[PDB]
RNA sequence: AAAAUUUUUUGUUCUUAUUUUGGCUUAGUUACGAUUAAUAGGAGUAGCUUGGGGACAUUCGUAUUCAGAUGUCAGAGGUGAAAUUCUUAGAUUUUCUGGAGACGAACAACUGCGAAAGCAUUUGUCUAAAAUACUUCCAUUAAUCAAGAACGAAAGUUAAGGGAGUGAAGACGAUCAGAUACCGUCGUAAUCUUAACCAUAAACUAUGCCGACUAGGUGUUGGAUGAAAGUGCUUCCUUCAGUACCUUAUGAGAAAUCAAAGUCUUUGGGUUCU
RNA sequence: UCUGGUGCCAGCAGCCGCGGUAAUUCCAGCUCCAAUAGCGUAUAUUAAAAUUGUUGCAGUUAAAACGCUCGUAGUUGAAUUUCAAAGAAUCAUUCUUUUUAAAAUCCGAUUUUGUUACUUUGAGUA
RNA sequence: CUUUUGAUGUUAGGGUAUUGGCCUAACAUGGCUAUGACGGGUAACGGGGAAUUAGAGUUCGAUUCCGGAGAGGGAGCCUGA
């Protein structure tokens, strides 16, 4: 929804020693998206670190992979 | 003992409970008197079946095996 | 709903063994069950067994020798490192001289002594005394 | 099952269940509750000093029969008033109207002990000489 | 069952021999043409299978040809936009809703209608995850009656 | 946005008359100002013109009915009785 | 279709070609190209299949009470015993006629249906739900579920009806040392219907839900299969689903007891709540 | 189960308790016991506590199954796709060799054949 | 919850030893959250570590070394690498 800027979500599992089990966690990362890409909510992107470009952004997109989803983006769990 | 069950006992249980599940139904050749035509039929048929030559009823649906018309003769199909 | 076919098989075997039944039937089968049964066979805990072939998930019949004390699974298949075998075996097995703990390993299914001999870890499946 | 989740990714549920259920334990709730800094004359210490205000006698609980000797003390630290027991056969007449004493706990920290109803403190020193060395009476005499 | 308390086990069971019987005589083209003609008349796949079993001699379609009924009905561009069982569920729901419009004091009917709509939503989610239904297919409860 | 939590239509009365009288007015006037199906032409366009007269905005027929609604139950019961005979 | 090593013409450069390559249109050739059908789930078809499952409309019955007659004459009620109460202006009692509102005896069960709360006169319409039978269709579509939602006895609250019997309050008459009680004579709200609230019970099997295994017998409710007495129906034998009881447990418990409250220091099938 | 004194008083006692003439428990004398240049008391904290329970608790009657059903997030989910087979090294066991479908690649030939979790071994570290 | 008074981005500059809403003008409506945002409490400086424990765990760490912050409480400034 920004101009040449996107938000991506990373999912991962965290280990808890006392119970010998795992948990689901997540973090958000803002990135820069050049107009040579055509993205939308639900796809998969690969990003690389650069120098700070604003108060929050430090990455920008290098490759896009089309991916179809059926619920809402925040409710999907993909691990990589 | 368990590998080679008595065939009388096996054929005497529920179809889903025997070692190899097998149905209880079959197909058969039916002949009605004085029409001179042979027709395939399924035991436990759900529809009403009319003869090819004349529109004479050959069976009636029930809650189990179909009711075969009076005087008709049936013979199992070999396989 | 099943959620596991290994647990049901092992529970049925254990229940029949407690009564001295000399034969038992396992309804749902799979390759993992076959491998577990073969490993029990190799240690002389059971006799021979058949696989009955219907056109569904098959069935198994086994021969028992009045010789098993216990057989069960560990439901969550915890991931075990090579240097953590000692604690698990101390907690689970009845002695240091007999009994077996079964791991699944990147080199197949095997007990703990063979896992040490091969220098490998894995996850836990179950055990039999 | 047995009422707990046993999955490989069910650690949050177990952690939160244990976090909520600790508060039902009396010892835990006692040692983690913010008001213990307020409803406690010693405010966390083991001893305190005060000025004697009155001498009293207290009845024993029902099956027993006696008159136990105590003093009422006003604490220097915060001005509160407490009641303390004077141990010994005739140790009460070692104490005057307003002297300075040390008092400590009485063995069951938050609780009353034995036969005295509602006394949780005990005198250990008077006029900065030991009550025991003064009752032994073969050691020291009060600084008149 | 999924909602009530029943635990029945009644069902049909297939024979061990997967090949077609020796006494069967028709040609696969004839059976496919019968499928197409009998679906032209406005029947559903389950009705088609039942009629083939009874009024013709074909124990199983898959033994004679190589495909199932829905696949061959689709190979000709004849299949409906909405699957069979979902349509039956929708029809039951619209009937119950009409009756309930006529009677505001049925409390059992309200209960059963809630249960059927839950079924509808679950099956619709499954069919949308596959590409069998368009992604913006929603089932409004007020316009479903005109759906044919 | 939603401009009112409770009073809905009776917000024209302000704070007067008491809450329960406003509630009864609300119940009556919800029926009084609604639309009703015309059985003659099929459209839902029948509205009240006076205390007993109802009229369809499309076909322009006039039907005699109730005071605040188009039908009252007591007349429906008698009509059903006669029609059953 | 867009660039070429290799010679070409020029001192700024001009004059041309085999020369190394992605697709398109069509004919052609492949071993050309889709795992079962779960004693998982959902749909379907069949039976003069079952049921006090639900909603609306209809139909019947004695009893009770009111009013009208009807014949007779001194008590009737009620209690452990009596009062209060009705009555020669005819009580109570017997016969007939009309109205009113609730209720649905006997049959009726260690029997049926529903998620629970609950459901019982006849007939019609509407509406769902199992179970059984199946060589019908789809192919994992499922289990349990914070938040959220639908229902939810009796009492109680709001409005309009209805108002016989029963009867929290209240008034008397008795018993008693006292009796604001237990007993008796009256009797208001309520109890019933329509439209809205309230959301609680020893709302109990004081036993969450799904799946597997483990023991013998006697019944009973609803289907299907195979066989005998009948005067296309009854009995018997199997099998599926529901529902009780008895005996016994090198099974369990602190015990009472339990076919689950068993398969647990030989401790881990899945999941919610406390 | 020693002596003297006191007599529900004085007092002791973390807990159960002792104390009215016989007090093994108060106050003393004697004698014994424990640790010992050390030994008591108060407050806090760990084990004991499988009385916080992942390993590892209980929920008919002891504390504790929501009145009942639906339902999102969460947790958990049937079987199937290369299974084998034949020699060597050891006092049946443990090890170790040999190839059996395919396509691309050295004039009847070497070497490549999806991504994570998970597990093995390293690097780096006051 | 944040956003009139910079909250989240784009463009052009200013400034700094350099990147950056760090600041200024124009523009757009974004950013975080039941996987706990925004708030409250701490008798909370963080580690290397300590005590007690068969194995799990529970509780401490102002205080030898490393990192941070301050010189009664706040703000400003000169010299100088
Ligand atoms: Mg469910
Ligand atoms: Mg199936
Ligand atoms: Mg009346
Ligand atoms: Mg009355
Ligand atoms: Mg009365
Ligand atoms: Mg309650
Ligand atoms: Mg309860
Ligand atoms: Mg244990
Ligand atoms: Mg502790
Ligand atoms: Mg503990
Ligand atoms: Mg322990
Ligand atoms: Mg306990
Ligand atoms: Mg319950
Ligand atoms: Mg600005
Ligand atoms: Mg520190
Ligand atoms: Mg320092
Ligand atoms: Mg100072
Ligand atoms: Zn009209």
């Amino acid at each position: 929804k920004m101009k040449r800027t996107i938000i991506i979500r990373r999912n991962y599992l965290h280990y808890v020693k006392k119970y010998n089990r795992f948990e689901k966690r997540h973090k958000n990362i803002p990135c820069h998206c050049s107009p040579c890409f055509d993205v939308k909510e639900g796809d998969i992107v690969t990003v690389g670190q650069c120098r700070p470009l604003s108060k929050t952004v430090r990455f920008n997109v290098l490759h896009v992979e089309k991916h179809q989803i059926f619920g809402s983006a925040r409710k999907q769990f993909v691990l990589f | 003992d368990l590998l080679n069950p008595d065939p009388v006992e096996e054929s005497k249980k529920h179809k889903l409970k025997r070692l190899i599940p097998t149905p209880n139904s079959y197909f058969m050749d039916v002949k009605c008197p004085g029409c001179l035509q042979i027709t395939t039929l399924f035991s436990h048929a759900q529809n009403v079946v009319l003869c090819g030559s004349c529109n004479i009823m050959l069976c009636q649906p029930t809650g189990g095996k179909c009711k075969l018309t009076e005087g008709c003769s049936f013979r199992k199909k070999i396989e | 709903v099943r959620m596991s076919v290994l647990a049901d098989c092992l529970k049925t075997i254990n229940n029949a063994e407690k009564r001295g039944r000399r034969q038992v039937l396992i309804r749902p089968s799979s390759k993992v069950v076959i491998k577990f049964l073969q490993y029990m066979q190799k240690k002389g805990y059971i006799g021979s067994f058949e696989i009955v072939d219907d056109h569904r998930s098959g069935k198994i019949v086994v021969n028992l020798l009045g010789r098993i004390n216990k057989c069960a699974v560990i439901s969550p298949r915890y991931d075990v490192k090579l240097d953590e075998i000692e604690k698990i075996i101390t907690s689970i097995l009845p002695s240091r001289l007999f009994g077996h703990l079964i791991l699944t390993t990147p080199y197949g299914i095997m007990d703990h002594e063979e896992a040490r001999r091969k220098h490998t870890g894995g996850k836990v499946l179950g055990f039999f005394f | 099952g047995s009422g707990k989740p046993s999955g490989l990714r069910a650690a949050r549920k177990l952690r939160i269940r244990r976090r909520t259920q600790r508060w039902a334990d009396k010892s835990y709730k006692k040692s983690h509750l913010g008001t213990r800094w307020k409803s406690n004359p010693f405010r966390g210490s083991s001893h305190a000093k005060g000025i004697v205000v009155e001498k009293v006698a207290i009845e024993a609980k029902q099956p027993n029969s006696a008159y136990r000797k105590c003093v009422r003390v006003q604490l220097i630290k915060n001005g509160k008033k407490i009641t303390a027991f004077v141990p010994g056969d005739g140790c009460l007449n070692f104490i005057d109207e307003n002297d300075e004493v040390l008092v400590s706990g009485f063995g069951r920290s938050g609780h009353s002990v034995g036969d005295l109803p509602g006394v949780k403190f005990k005198v250990v020193k008077v006029a900065r000489v030991s009550l025991l060395a003064l009752f032994k009476e073969k050691k020291e005499k009060p600084r008149s | 069952r999924m909602y009530g308390k029943g635990k029945g086990i009644s069902s049909s069971t297939l024979p061990y021999k997967r090949k077609q019987p020796s006494w069967l005589k028709q040609k696969p083209s004839e059976i496919e043409d019968a499928i197409i003609k009998l679906a032209k008349k406005g029947q559903t796949p389950s009705q088609i299978g039942a009629t083939l079993r009874d009024n013709y001699g074909i124990p199983q379609v898959k033994s004679v040809t190589g495909n199932k009924i829905l696949r061959i009905l689709r190979a000709q561009g004849i299949a409906t936009t909405i699957p069979e069982d979902l349509y039956f569920l929708i029809k039951k729901a619209v009937s119950m809703r009409k009756h309930l419009e006529k009677n505001k004091k049925d409390k059992d009917c309200k209960f059963r209608l809630i249960l059927t709509e839950s079924k509808i939503h679950r099956i619709s989610r499954y069919y949308k995850r596959k590409k069998l239904l368009p992604s913006n297919w929603k089932y409004q409860s007020s316009t479903a009656s005109a759906l044919i | 946005s939603r401009r009112t939590k409770k009073v809905g239509l009776t917000g024209k009365y302000g704070t007067r008359y008491g809450s329960s009288l406003r509630k009864q007015i609300k119940k009556i006037e919800l029926m009084q100002h609604a639309k009703y199906l015309c059985t003659f032409c099929g459209k839902t366009a029948t509205k009240r013109t006076c205390v007993g007269i109802w009229k369809c905005k499309k076909c322009k027929r006039k039907v005699c009915g109730g005071a605040w609604s188009l039908t009252t139950p007591a007349a429906v019961a008698a009509k059903s009785t006669i029609i059953r005979l």
